[PDB]
């Protein structure tokens, strides 16, 4: 609350990642590490895991306590993307395949 | 028409390990993920995990963590729940089922028709049957089999109504059950009362019949 | 972990009425609810996901309502298909957590047990052991008392029990009763008898046969 920083520990999936009825997808994050209140890191890249495409929906994402609960909406570009939440080894890569309805 | 159809029974040893199959048909299969259940005999249904199609997506209850690997094959629709280091407590009906994720997805909608997993260090053994001599009540004992599945009829078949086969009960790495069958008092004992018992696990068609002691 | 708390755990019910369960998460789920009926021996079939979408090809006598952490699940019209076990399902946060199930019923009038007891086989005997068998068929409700007696002293121990689902004719209950003794220590006594008080009537059945 005083003091805004990135959340340096692991988060894992605690929800099935699924499409909204507004061409958008929510993921919902559960943290598993430290230093919290923190910021959420997460980003969406390409198939190569290399430029930053998409955009996030919500709001700068929170991590409000230690084994806390997030809900993210985001909307990934059309075709294979990478949606990357935390940082370093233990950061979760998940794969969306976004098609034309 | 959706479809999901799993594999046969399982029998095994404890500390053996076991892969059930789950192959899907009537649908998008990577627009699914497939979730695995597990229902203990006379319990309520558990979540065992789940597997999204792409990049391993990879869910555990974490209660079956160190004890179940799920994966998937996209190609041939199919999923596969794998389970090892199996004692008794794993023994249950498992079953895999549907949950679309994407915005017009349909949520666990379609079940499979479930696998039974039974494990055990018991062998297999034929039971033992006896009859139940005294309208009018008769019946006949089946004691002392381990593979749970039995089956009864009487006069082969020939008598359905007014018929009561109870659950078979584990005593001793054995069970046993009975059944009963009413009929009207002067057809017997002049017309013949017959218990048909079938064990498939080992093969054999017993029948006893019911005469006054 | 998310508990789903299924009220009531069992009821009764006649073919054309409403009935209707619930549900309650320990936390609100928003609405991410599964409802399933399951019959013995068989795999789930599911009536509702996302706590009132009716399953397509489901009769439309069953709906589905709540928010937050509390769904119901209804039948307009109960008909006689619909009796079994009814689940509900959060999948709003891992791990997915299951309700311990509602089992539904079918009334109908009461009905006294058909007592019968049956001595040891000779077939049986042979061998080192000797069970006594007593039915108690097609009573209701499933309420009942069992007690066995040897020469007057009652026996509980070595007694072991079956129950039948509610039979699918006359809807009624059925009950197997098996004690289970020695060859020598069955040999000792006489008078076997498997009794059962019922709300029936205030006077107990008694059956009873004699080892001579
Ligand atoms: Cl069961
Ligand atoms: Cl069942
Ligand atoms: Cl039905
Ligand atoms: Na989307
Ligand atoms: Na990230
Ligand atoms: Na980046
Ligand atoms: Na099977
Ligand atoms: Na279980
Ligand atoms: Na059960
Ligand atoms: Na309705
Ligand atoms: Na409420």
């Amino acid at each position: 609350v005083e003091f805004k920083r990135m959340c340096s520990g692991k988060f894992s999936i605690d929800k099935e990642m699924a499409e909204t009825q507004h061409g958008t997808t929510v993921v919902k994050v559960k943290y598993e590490g430290a230093g919290a209140p923190c910021k959420v890191p997460i980003e969406i890249r390409d198939v190569n895991k290399e430029k930053v495409v998409g955009r996030i929906i919500s709001s700068t994402p929170f991590a409000e306590y230690t084994n806390s609960v997030t809900n993210i909406e985001l909307e990934p570009p059309f075709g294979d993307s990478y949606i990357v939440i935390g940082v370093g080894d233990s950061a979760l890569t998940l794969h969306w395949f976004r098609k034309h309805h | 028409e959706v479809q999901l159809q799993q594999s046969g029974p399982e029998l095994v040893k404890p500390g053996a390990s076991v892969k059930i199959s789950c192959k899907a048909s009537g649908y998008t299969f990577t627009d699914y993920n497939m979730h695995w259940v597990k229902q203990s005999h006379g319990k309520s249904l558990e979540w065992v995990g789940y597997t999204y199609p792409y990049n391993g997506g990879i869910g555990y209850n974490q209660k079956f963590k160190s004890k179940a690997t799920l994966t998937l094959d996209n190609s041939s629709r199919t999923a596969y729940m794998e389970l090892r280091s199996l004692t008794s407590e794993d023994s249950a009906v498992y079953y895999c089922v549907r949950r679309g994720y994407r915005y017009d997805g349909a949520h666990f909608d379609y079940w499979g028709q479930g696998t039974t997993l039974t494990v055990s260090s018991a062998k297999t053994t034929a039971p033992s049957v006896y009859p139940l001599a005294p309208s009018v009540t008769l019946g006949c004992l089946v004691k002392g089999y381990f593979p749970e599945p039995v089956t009864l009829t009487w006069n082969s078949g020939s008598l359905s109504a007014g018929v009561h086969t109870f659950p078979a009960v584990l005593q001793s790495d054995l069970y046993t059950l009975s059944s009963s069958v009413t009929v009207t008092s002067s057809t017997w004992p002049s017309q013949t009362i017959t218990c048909n018992v079938a064990h498939p696990a080992s093969s054999t068609k017993v029948d006893k019949k019911i005469e006054p002691r | 972990d998310i508990k789903m708390t299924q009220s009531p755990s069992s009821m009764y019910a006649s073919l054309g009425e409403r009935v209707t369960i619930t549900c309650k998460a320990s936390q609100g789920i928003n609405s991410d609810l599964s409802w399933f009926q399951q019959k013995p021996g068989k795999s789930p079939k599911t009536l509702i996901y996302r706590a009132n979408r009716l399953v397509d090809g489901v009769p439309s006598r069953f709906s589905g309502s709540g928010s937050g952490q509390d769904y119901s699940l209804t039948i307009s019209s109960l008909e006689y298909e619909d009796m079994g076990i009814y689940y509900c399902l959060q999948y709003d946060e891992f791990p997915l957590t299951f309700g311990a199930g509602t089992k539904l019923e079918l009334k109908r009038a009461d009905a006294a047990p058909t007592v019968s007891i049956f001595p040891p086989s000779s077939e049986q005997l042979t061998s080192g052991g000797a069970s006594v068998v007593c039915f108690l068929n097609n009573f209701y409700p499933k309420d009942i008392n069992v007690k066995w007696k040897i020469d007057g002293s009652e026996r509980q121990n070595g007694v072991l029990n079956s129950w039948t689902d509610q039979d699918s004719k006359d809807s009624t209950y059925s009950m197997s009763s098996t004690l289970t003794l020695t060859k020598d220590e069955y040999e000792r006594h006489n008078s076997y008898t498997c009794e059962a008080t019922h709300k029936t009537s205030t006077s107990p059945i008694v059956k009873s046969f004699n080892r001579n």
